[PDB]
């Protein structure tokens, strides 16, 4: 199972940030304009308009999937392995071959 | 003792975010928010993270009893026995520390996780989250039997020890807030209250910086300055919803609390059938009480499957 | 492909090479607020588990039970299994006696 | 979701008043999809509610 | 009154047809019309994982 990463925005506003691409697997990187944040207890930053939003998430492997992963094996030839009893005489014995 | 767990914590801090639900369907930015469900242990135990502290005092202390729950710009303290996480039902909870929570809700659609605040409030944050636990085996039972086999299902371990799994941090943003900016009748005062408030006022030229004090640059208005403090002592959970500083990502790395570990598990042995025999069949009286399965292969040559979830008893052939 | 077995396909549990192909997708923030909005097709290995179909410890022919750790089949009812023995004189008996 | 509705009070002699009828309550929220909790991130369409002024 | 945008689903073109892999999360309506003369028409609620074509 996977997790999707996501870093906190950097809301660059009263300025203008870039899309700085990554090479995390299916990373995405989308840089926003006109944008308004509006964080607890008023506004974010003195200007109205003109503001970026560096938006960006990633996928990543679960935190826990050593214990909880599904192989994906190729099999090929296969190997027999038999356990055998024999009884003549007096052996009353098994083995492994 | 558990005081060298919690030596990370002394640098992070509790932080307000958004919830978009608080019980009764309104935006909140409420001190509890949470932030993912983990559910991933075969038993079924939900690992719920949500923007608080449990078992730290707002001194920086341990102590199993308070939870540090952001406020306006100071932590506080808010009794835990006031701790009320419950879906349709309502879970019990095995256990906390920081910020994750451990839960054994019973079947339900929505996760509400909910304290008291130090104003004998109910601050809450409720989220959609279709927790549905099927008990390893293969009978859907409800509680623990007693007499019954014994196969191993996965569960979050109670030992609050350290893990690989890490959680990233960060430093705060500057945190904006209008109560500190105030009309002194054609003036405007700034209470510092012990921070580090910053301006970008644009009345008159020059005016920008970073107060350290009770600065009252006066012959300027309400609407003419942008303060925001500027806290940088402690740390912020890399949350989506809070908007980083301009450091990328200082990642500090608070060690997940509770691990996931290998553990036994009882499961119970349904009746037995009452199998009746006929010419080259058998027509079994299966006598379930709970969800279970039923396959039978024919071991011969290109068997005849089959597979099938027993609700109600039946006279399967 | 997004959705179906092996949306996410790690070489090995250690490597990190984790081609990722989700159709994570980023979505412009709701004007007053500072979620960062995404459109991810759900875990693909979760819904393989949900569609696993009939497991082949089900409906392996000839009765086969099957193992996993060391995968295997058990009790595999095929074919003969010829056997070539050598045997000293002393397990024989003399006809005189 | 439920199928009755109780109305309790708690009366002077600290005792519990209630009526409890049966309402087959089930709301189903507006548009084409029967989600259970608000999402954050999501479209917005006009329901009907009662005003609490 | 605000409501969420289901998961986009994942198409599979076709010879002059496609295979969807809708993915919802909780029940959502899906209705398809061949925008052509007396079209064929079709509307369901979807619970879990489909392969609607």
């Amino acid at each position: 199972e996977y997790k999707t990463v996501v870093p906190s925005p950097y809301v660059k506003c009263c300025g203008a940030s870039e899309c700085s691409t990554k090479e995390k697997p299916d990373y995405q990187c989308k840089v926003y304009t006109g944008v308004y944040p509006f964080m607890w207890g008023g506004a974010y930053c003195f200007c109205d308009s003109e503001n970026t939003q560096l938006s960006e998430a990633y996928v990543d492997r679960s935190d826990v999937c050593r214990h909880d992963h599904a192989s994906a094996y190729k099999a090929h030839t296969a190997s027999l392995k038999a356990k055998v009893r024999v009884m003549y005489g007096n052996v009353n014995q098994t083995v492994d071959v | 003792s558990v005081s060298q767990h919690f030596n990370v914590y002394k640098a992070t801090r509790p932080y307000i975010a958004y919830c978009a639900d608080c019980g009764a369907g309104h935006s909140c930015h409420s001190p509890v928010a949470i932030e993912a469900v983990r559910s991933e242990a075969t038993d079924g135990m939900l690992k719920i993270q949500f923007s608080a502290q449990i078992g730290i005092d707002k001194s920086d202390n341990h102590d199993y009893t308070k939870i540090r729950y952001a406020d306006g710009h100071a932590i506080e303290n808010a009794v835990r026995s006031s701790l009320k996480v419950a879906t349709s039902g309502d879970c019990f909870v095995h256990g906390t520390m920081g910020h994750f929570i451990l839960a054994k809700c019973p079947p339900g659609e929505f996760l509400q996780v909910s304290i008291q605040d130090t104003r004998n409030a109910v601050r809450a944050c409720r989220i959609q989250y279709h927790h549905d636990p099927q008990p390893v085996g293969r009978e859907k039972f409800t509680i623990r039997p007693h007499y019954g086999k014994e196969i191993p299902c996965t569960t979050y371990q109670q030992t609050t020890a350290e893990t690989v799994e890490e959680i990233d941090m960060h430093m705060p943003p500057d945190t904006p807030d209008r109560t500190l900016l105030s009309q002194q009748s054609g003036n405007v005062k700034i209470t510092v209250g012990g921070k580090k408030v910053k301006y970008n006022c644009t009345c008159g030229t020059g005016n920008v910086g970073t107060t350290n004090s009770d600065m009252t640059i006066n012959t300027c208005l309400i609407e003419q300055c942008h303060v925001s403090v500027t806290d940088h002592k402690k740390w912020q959970f890399n949350s989506p919803f809070v908007p980083r500083a301009d450091e990328p990502a200082r990642k500090g790395k608070v060690h997940i609390p509770f691990p996931l570990d290998n553990i036994t598990c009882r499961v119970p042995m349904a009746r037995e059938p009452t199998v009746i025999h006929g010419k080259r069949e058998v027509t079994l009286h299966l006598h379930p009480d709970h969800p279970t399965l039923f396959s039978y292969r024919t071991l011969g040559e290109d068997p005849q499957y089959h597979e099938e979830w027993v609700t109600a008893a039946v006279e399967r052939t | 492909q997004p959705g179906r077995f092996g949306d996410i396909q790690s070489r090995t549990v250690e490597s990190n090479d984790l081609y990722a192909n989700t159709a994570l997708k980023l979505a412009r923030p709701s004007p007053g607020m500072v979620h960062v909005p995404y459109t991810q097709t759900p875990s693909g290995f979760k819904y393989w588990l949900k569609e696993k179909g009939t497991a082949l410890n089900t409906k392996a022919p000839f009765g086969c039970q099957i193992k996993t750790n060391p995968v295997r089949a058990m009790n595999c009812a095929v074919g003969n299994i010829p056997v070539s023995m050598n045997l000293p004189d002393s397990a024989f008996t003399r006809i005189v006696e």
